[PDB]
RNA sequence: CGCGACCUCAGAUCAGACGUGGCGACCCGCUGAAUUUAAGCAUAUUAGUCAGCGGAGGAAAAGAAACUAACCAGGAUUCCCU
RNA sequence: AAAUACCGGCACGAGACCGAUAGUCAACAAGUACCGUAAGGGAAAGUUGAAAAGAACUUUGAAGAGAGAGUUCAAGAGGGCG
RNA sequence: GCCGCCGCAGGUGCAGAUCUUGGUGGUAGUAGCAAAUAUUCAAACGAGAACUUUGAAGGCCGAAGUGGAGAAGGGUUCCAUGUGAACAGCAGUUGAACAUGGGUCAGUCGGUCCUGAGAGAUGGGCGAGCGCCGUUCCGAAGGGACGGGCGAUGGCCUCCGUU
RNA sequence: CGACUCUUAGCGGUGGAUCACUCGGCUCGUGCGUCGAUGAAGAACGCAGCUAGCUGCGAGAAUUAAUGUGAAUUGCAGGUUGAUCAUCGACACUUCGAACGCACUUGCGGCCCCGGGUUCCUCCCGGGGCUACGCCUGUCUGAGCGUCGCU
């Protein structure tokens, strides 16, 4: 029964970790083995258990987070986890807007003296 | 010294840890290249600063 | 010649994308011909070789007409192992040797689902440029 | 081991060369107008006295005429094998079979810079528009095209 | 923690404790010495565990 | 006497672990770092020695949050989307 | 004594936004040598260069004249030839 | 805004260059072994063969060292080995 | 892997510079393994005993010790199982070497916690500048308490922490 | 006769030039021109079944998902409903460091809310969230024999 990830992703919430504790203890009895005595089979099945609740840990994030980032989509303010982010500098350039802008006397001075096509003759 | 602090007893166990000789299935493999070991400390010669 | 500026002419380089490689890309270096009616059956000449792919060997020590059989592609070594293509070491027990894939040629084809779909993609591109130029 | 042991001195093992080189040298020269224009009138005429083209190695015997010339059917061909059977009906293809026979490995370090594989010059083919030309010859060693 | 070990000891092995001592290795990691209690017995859990 | 008697009088030590350059050469008494100056809000670095600079900048260490600034950059710092399911 | 307006000035873990530090090859603002040339050496030279401190950007700085001229007048700034 | 500058950074393409006492201090676990209380100073060191086919069995010896067998086109290539 | 003929190009010819780097001789099996009294007989481990191990003799340190335990400093050198290459300036069965495997448990014994000569922030002031001077001196520097009173908790707001 | 002394040659030692190779440097050119309180550059300790060094990575530790590739990795043992390999867009990153409750001894605190001693009941052992300077916009609580006001 190999925890593929596609099918641990619809299920309850709180199911999992019943999950979790199993292979945190399908595990601790693996550090005693090596400990004690030999047994390949357990000893090189150890490094599929570290995966199989690195697998588990993450699904468990990444939908919770997901909550919380359609839990804040249209808010102003919120938490400066999931906020826009990529460069410093550049969340403090000005915004659309801001560059959009045109006061009256250039929207008055575009309006009356745009720029033309014509071509010269010979 | 007996008397120590929490970090230098850290700093001389990270030593110990590195100072003991390769496992020789690590010049069994492909395309390798290293004979043996020569960054190996011992206390009566060289000395760790500190 | 190569013209397009962005690919280059020089030994050194060449042989560093060559010797500091992949594990994915060695699957076309190491690719090798088909024989003399797959050429005319399924529109396709070289391939990748894989597992249980039939093969003879045609040059060295070894060559002449035994179809045997591949056992195992060691990728990091660019060379393959063949059946009875084989040696007896100094306490009687023998050993694999290895062949390049230039210096094989393939002699039954694994037909997998997926291997399929590399044999009938190539008979469009020979086939559209054959067409478009004639 | 380095220590108290040479440092700079064009004798001393590490240590600077003799005048260290600089990008500013010359590296390029002029001529005038009217000298490269003087010497291609002489580079002409002389590849006609047939006499000496021969001393420039070239295959020429059996070569029908002169200072050859051609048809304006020669400037749109695409085809190299059309352009090699016509190389054949002039009676010059030993000029390539030549420049077949020249291709080897060269002497030296030149090889570890990649200028490996060296070869001789054959004929050169001079054109008014190229309509196509420059792929029927370039496959061909040995052959200039030339506007 | 002496504290915080005492109830993992407690909530894993089910097993009442009467003291933890440690120390820390040259080697570098802790090594907690877990006296227990006379209803209970220790060489009868250790079998239960894996460590004879 | 000034030679090798009293190279005989040492069981202690000026400096130790500094903790930002890590470079045993934090002196104790005067309490600042001699390789970067520890409490001062800058560093120290000078234009007199430079294959002194050059044991010393973002090439040499890790890099860990430059080393995949460089990658991020060159499609173009997209966050928020991922690529089209099976 | 109280009540209210202003002016000048406290305090907050009050609500929301900004600065510090790094790299420094090219750019801007400072400060600033002596070897060495003069067949000695003090002015001169090295040179507003070395080292020191400070601020930036994908380029910086400059920029539509309290401008050149002396002509039959050119018409912001930078850059190459002269 | 542009026409200008760019021995640091991210990718690229070349060479009438140097070829392991050269060429960068660095072709290799190098800004690494090691030295200095500290500022700092800082190396040496590339090559079996086509393939490990890296020499079963015997024999002298306590052991290294040997004598014969044997693989290779060759050990007159025997694991720091053109 | 390489060379001749016509032309180009330069980091182009060694005996030497108390020149640079690497390697090797004569001297030479020579100088030498000389400070603080001293050893000998038997056995048993072994392929190898002047040196290790046990037992017996004769000796030295002589309590200001060649005795017993600590602080700096060292950083595992502590302890048993093996090994005989290299190292321990003759030798090794030995070793503080090498190779594998163990070993440092505290309310009551220290650090923490208080100040000493002294180190140093803020207010101020000096400064082109990173910064410097100064420590009670140009400062609105105390965020705490037993009670008097308003109105809100908890457990039968009964009685008190809690604002 | 012999040792020894000198020359030359053959074969052996000792040593690593010369030649031949090159996944490394040097120089010119083009193109883009991106660090940071949302925690940088730099440090420190940790992470493999067998593992010390370079590498890569963070208690999810030679890495987890997803998109692509389509049968390995390999030095020995064991383990096609997608191996291994490149892409990087979803998830995550110990302690220090401008480094941020106070302090550098890995030491002492204050504020709230949660699960256990409970039946908040303070003290007790665990788990979480705030507790640096400077400065701008405005809000709250106030000081002044500063300037006026009306009883």
């Amino acid at each position: 029964a190999k925890i593929k990830a596609r099918d641990l992703r619809g299920k309850k919430k709180e199911e999992l970790l019943k999950q979790l504790d199993d292979l945190k203890v399908e595990l601790s009895q693996l550090r005693v083995a090596k400990v004690t005595g030999g047994a390949a089979s357990k000893l090189s099945k150890i490094r599929v258990v570290r995966k199989s609740i690195a697998r588990v840990l993450t699904v468990i994030n990444q939908t919770q987070k997901e909550n919380l980032r359609k839990f804040y989509k249209g808010k102003k303010y919120k938490p400066l986890d999931l906020r826009p982010k990529k460069t410093r500098a550049m969340r403090r350039r000005l915004n659309k807007h801001e560059e959009s802008l045109k006061t009256k006397k250039q929207q008055r001075k575009e309006r009356l003296y745009p720029l033309r096509k014509y071509a010269v003759k010979a | 010294s007996s008397h120590k602090t929490f970090r230098i007893k850290r700093f001389l166990a990270k030593k110990q840890k590195q100072n003991r000789p390769i496992p020789q299935w690590i010049w069994m493999k492909t395309g390798n290249k290293i004979r043996y070991n020569s960054k190996r400390r011992h206390w009566r010669r060289t000395k760790l600063g500190l | 010649m190569k013209f397009n500026p962005f690919v280059t002419s020089d030994r050194s380089k060449n042989r560093k994308r060559h010797f500091n490689a992949p594990s994915h890309i060695r699957r076309k270096i190491m690719s090798s011909p088909l024989s003399k009616e797959l050429r005319q059956k399924y529109n396709v000449r070289s391939m990748p070789i894989r597992k249980d792919d039939e093969v003879q060997v045609v040059r060295g020590h070894y060559k002449g007409q035994q179809i045997g059989k591949v056992v195992q592609v060691y990728r990091k070594k660019y060379v393959i192992y063949i059946e009875r293509v084989q040696r007896e070491k100094a306490n009687g027990t023998t050993v694999h040797v290895g062949i390049h894939p230039s210096k094989v040629v393939i002699t039954r084809l694994k037909l997998d689902k997926d291997r399929k779909k590399i044999l009938e993609r190539k008979a469009k591109s020979r086939q559209v440029g054959k067409e478009k130029g004639k | 081991h380095r220590s108290g042991q040479g440092a700079f001195g064009n004798m001393c093992r590490g240590g600077r060369m003799f005048a260290p080189t600089k990008t500013w040298r010359r590296w390029h020269r002029r001529v005038n107008t009217t000298q490269k224009r003087y010497a291609i009138c002489s580079a002409l005429a002389a590849s006609a006295l047939p006499a000496l083209v021969m001393s420039k190695g070239h295959r020429i015997e059996e070569v029908p005429e002169l200072p050859l010339v051609v048809e304006d059917k020669v400037e749109g061909y695409k085809k190299t094998k059309e352009a090699v059977l016509l190389l054949k009906k002039l009676k010059a293809w030993n000029d390539i079979k030549k420049v077949y026979a020249s291709q080897r490995m060269r002497a030296g370090k030149g090889k570890m810079r990649n200028r490996r594989r060296i070869q001789r010059r054959g004929p050169c083919v001079i054109y008014n528009e190229d309509n196509g030309i420059v792929k029927a010859f370039r496959n061909i060693p040995g052959i200039t095209l030339l506007n | 923690n002496k504290h915080q070990i005492k109830q993992a000891v407690k909530k894993l092995y089910d097993i009442d404790v009467a003291k933890v001592n440690t120390l820390i290795r040259p080697d570098g990691e802790k090594k907690a010495y877990v006296r227990l209690a006379p209803d209970y017995d220790a060489l009868d859990v250790a079998n239960k565990i894996g460590i004879i | 006497t000034k030679g090798t008697s009293s190279f005989g009088k040492r069981r202690n030590k000026t400096h130790t672990l500094c903790r930002r350059c890590g470079s045993k050469a934090y002196h104790l008494q005067k309490s600042t770092c001699g390789k970067c100056g520890y409490p001062a809000k800058r560093k120290r670095k000078y234009n007199w020695s430079a294959k002194a600079k050059r044991r010393n900048t973002t090439g040499t260490g890790r890099m860990r949050h430059l080393k995949i600034v460089y990658r991020r950059f060159r499609h173009g710092f997209r966050e928020g989307t991922t690529p089209k399911p099976k």
